[PDB]
């Protein structure tokens, strides 16, 4: 009964979205806004921001009520 | 409404809760807004790691919200000394509140108020997020934070230092206190203040340097401290084996950044090797 | 998240005749309690239709003066309320004057934008005894149009996809240059959305995708490949054809939107005064 990690299976309807960590070498971040050093300091990275407006950007695109 | 309002359960600053028939009912500024808050995030989201709102429904400025009642929290366990705590058992306890916290910062949501009594356990032995007034969406550039979210022996040392933009971290950090909390039967640090808060955290973990977290200078509350060394994990945690020293290290990350997110967590060889997490029906009842 | 939003599952429906259908069978409910509590006294759907749209662009005015400052993302979730709230209901039973305000206050509070109560209604332009009634009746109508809303209170917008979309076409999408020069005409043709009834018939992410598009071929480019080489939909061209077929199918919802006109916006502003004078 070993525990084996399984991702999370979500549907969203909509292309795919690059995974966070590699934002940075398809050239995303270039057109985010830079984290200033505060922001970095706790743990907020431009990665978030453009993951999550990828995301919503692509959420529910195909899906039809 | 169609509620017996059975049993009282408690009472906290915005609301009181009864036990109900199975459900728990909580009841110029109008409605409340943790009520609001609680109810528009816990709408989106649904997932057996995390509390399920039921229904809704109030009169005048006064709602009430409807949860699945829960029996137990890990507060009362961690707490109880009659039950032992087996290595099992904490990797399910583990395990689950790493997979509700996944899942619900996959929704780009933080908690906030992670703590052992904030994790919920009913009679099938299901852990559970509950609890979120304090929570708010993440991932935004345009939202501005404060920090004295998480009570205080949980809370973060960016949070303690004021970071005002945090991602899962502030989670990740509680939860790794939480494990502590399991694991020594007590408040791993247990401060009475904000300044001896940090104070233990550097007296235990070491006195973070410019190495460990490039940026902690540049946080608004930033103190510089004494140069602790730390206390080595493996003293602490004397009963702790390598791949839980791990895990324990990468959620004590000073680097928020560098500090393990929650599928990086659940991805670590800990939750795979023996012995495998306790079956939910199997977990001890306080 | 939309793709696991009560949004999606609950308030995007498959036409206007369905919420042509909730709109006129909320005007006989009205009707027949009114009846039943005792005329051209009633108003009809589309002078409701065109009441409420009047009413919308009220909102927006309100929203839009408001100080301090409001988000975009509380202006869209209280347009957003208040287009949910009457599909169902009645602006003869509950006013939208009303209904409006309470939108702007449970948008506010819903989407973390603090702001306290005597400085809401401050906004308002009345004397201090009409901002505590008005302040009154917000407080009284903030329950009922959380209830009406079924307690659904996140709104998924379209200015987050639009940005992602514009993050995505900078990264992915070298044929159109610059396409910060889609955003002013994209956001116009956004704000045309939002005056139709689009917003409960499709998905954020495709009314922003709609929008750019349109702005793209009002500039003249013609960006068919994005959607077939980028969103990789030349590998399932049904849905290709689908997902045109939406664009076209808000297009024409833009197209054939109707303003409403002075003349006929006072007959039936009399005639809403009339019946909340018997209600
Ligand atoms: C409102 C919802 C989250 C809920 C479902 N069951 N339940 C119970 N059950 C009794 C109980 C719980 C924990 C420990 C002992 C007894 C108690 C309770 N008390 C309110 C707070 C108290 C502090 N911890 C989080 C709780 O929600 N809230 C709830």
């Amino acid at each position: 009964a070993l525990y084996e990690y399984q991702p999370l299976q979500i549907e969203t309807y909509g292309p795919h979205v690059p995974e966070l960590e590699m934002l940075g070498r398809l050239g995303y971040l270039n057109h985010v806004r830079a984290a200033s050093p505060q922001d970095l300091a706790g743990g907020y990275t431009s990665s978030l921001a453009c993951h999550r407006a990828l995301q919503d950007a692509f959420s529910g695109l195909f899906w039809q009520p | 409404k169609r509620y017996e309002k059975l049993d009282f359960l408690g009472e906290g600053q915005f609301a009181t809760v009864y036990k109900a028939r199975i459900v728990a009912i909580k009841k110029k500024d109008g409605i409340n807004r943790t009520a609001l808050r609680e109810i528009k995030l816990l709408q989106e989201l649904s997932h057996p790691n995390i509390i399920g709102l039921l229904d809704a429904f109030g009169h005048k400025s006064n709602i009430s919200l409807v949860f699945d009642f829960m029996e137990t929290d890990l507060e009362v366990i961690i707490k109880d000394n009659s039950l032992v705590l087996t290595p099992s058992h904490i990797k399910a306890y583990m395990l689950m509140t790493l997979q509700g916290l996944e899942y619900l910062h996959q929704h780009w949501i933080l908690h906030r108020d992670l703590k052992p009594n904030n994790l919920l356990l009913d009679e099938n032995g299901v852990l559970k997020l509950a609890d979120f007034g304090l929570a708010k969406s993440f991932g935004s550039p345009n939202r501005a934070y404060t920090h004295q979210v998480v009570t205080r022996w949980y809370r973060a040392p960016e949070l303690l230092f004021g970071a005002r933009m945090y991602g899962v971290g502030v989670d990740m950090w509680a939860v790794g206190c939480i494990l502590a909390e399991l694991l020594l039967r007590v408040p791993f640090l247990p401060g009475d203040s904000d300044l001896d808060q940090l104070t233990r955290i550097f007296e235990t973990l070491g006195t973070p340097t410019e190495e460990q977290w490039p940026d902690m200078c540049s946080l608004p509350d930033y103190v510089t401290f004494k140069s602790f060394p730390g206390i080595p994990l493996h003293h602490i945690f004397s009963a702790a084996g390598d791949d839980l020293l791990d895990l324990i290290q990468g959620l004590f990350l000073f680097n928020p950044c560098a500090r393990i997110t929650a599928t990086q967590a659940l991805k670590m060889k800990y939750f795979s090797n023996r012995p495998g997490p306790t079956p939910g029906c199997q977990l001890p009842r306080p | 998240m939309y793709h696991n939003s009560s949004q999606k599952r609950h308030w995007t429906f498959s036409s206007e005749e369905q919420l042509a259908r909730l709109r006129a069978d909320a005007n006989r409910k009205f009707r027949c309690k009114a009846v039943a509590n005792g005329d051209p006294v009633f108003l009809e759907p589309h002078e409701e239709m065109t009441l409420c749209k009047y009413y919308e662009k009220r909102l927006l005015e309100f929203c839009s003066v408001f100080k301090p400052a409001m988000p975009r993302s509380v202006v869209g979730t209280a347009c957003m309320y208040f287009k949910r709230f009457y599909l169902n209901n009645s602006v003869m039973e509950y006013h939208p004057r009303i209904i409006m305000l309470t939108c702007a206050f449970l948008a506010c509070k819903v989407d973390e934008f603090n702001v306290s109560s005597p400085q809401f209604v401050g906004n308002l332009r009345e004397s201090p005894l009409g901002q505590e009634k008005a302040l009154e009746q917000i407080l009284e109508y903030e329950l009922l149009l959380i209830q009406q809303l079924n307690f659904h209170l996140i709104v998924h917008n379209p200015y987050r996809p639009f940005e992602g979309f514009l993050i995505d076409l900078k990264t992915r999408y070298p044929i159109l240059e610059n396409p910060e020069i889609l955003r002013k005409t994209a956001d116009d043709f956004l704000n045309r959305i939002a005056l139709t009834d689009a917003y409960l018939l499709y998905t954020p992410s495709q009314i922003a995708l709609t929008a750019i598009l349109s702005s793209a071929s009002r500039a003249g480019i013609t960006m068919e490949s994005y959607l077939s080489e980028s969103l990789m939909l030349k590998e399932n061209r049904t849905c290709l054809s689908q997902l045109l077929d939406i664009m076209k199918s808000m297009r024409n919802l833009v197209k054939k939107y109707e303003p409403p006109r002075s003349e006929e916006v006072a007959v039936l502003k009399q005639k809403l005064e009339r019946c909340h004078s018997a209600e």
